[PDB]
């Protein structure tokens, strides 16, 4: 039972305040960095994998938002 | 095999209502709360009684 | 009250089998093509973003897998 | 201002829970399905009983 739509997805722009907003636009970071908190070394996993794609420089921290944010929702 | 319920997800649709707008008395007569409109107002007819 | 832990990022790789996998290995499936039936343009939205970073032809899939994968689960 | 409850997560739980493994009778005697482990067997002393 899934409750799979969180309907940020489908956001009302719309004056009033929305649903759940307070803790919404904190709740992710908040996922993510409970996270990696708690799997600390796949930081340097996602940085060697990273520094294997784009060789640039620069899509390099691309590379790594990438896995560092694959790794945590979908998991 | 068995079979299980997963018994009642009343705060897991309130979770998933993350953005529906809460609305009150309802009766035959449900009332919410903001919503805008257009209204092309008109100065037709106004007297200032008592210039 | 995000529930957050999906305990899944934390699974026992044990023989008797887990608590729901039977729609687990196939509900971040479901997630993320709802969300693009959901939110059509959005393709070529990724498109336009991923045909301009990497500069490889195949890293561009690339960045359309990562921005098609941040899209669904953290909105 | 006001406050709502967000009910029961239940199944939301349950849903986040897409990774643990079930256990039964639990008591003061907690019971629970497969775990491996390894085992050193010793044929020390089997005789066939009929040769």
């Amino acid at each position: 039972a899934v409750t799979l739509p969180s309907h940020s997805t489908r956001k009302l722009q719309t004056r009033s305040q929305t649903w759940l907003e307070s803790r919404e636009y904190t709740k992710h970071l908040i996922r993510v960095e409970n996270w990696i908190f708690r799997n600390p070394g796949f930081a340097l996993a996602a940085a060697a994998i990273a520094w294997l794609l784009g060789s640039s420089t620069s899509q390099k921290v691309i590379y790594l938002v990438m896995i560092l944010l694959i790794a945590p929702a979908y998991s | 095999q068995t079979v299980v319920v997963l018994g009642s997800q009343e705060g897991a649709v309130h979770t998933a209502l993350a953005g529906a707008l809460e609305a009150e008395m309802d009766g035959a007569k449900g009332r919410l709360s903001s919503g805008h409109l257009k209204c092309r107002l008109k100065m037709d007819k106004l007297r200032l009684k008592g210039v």
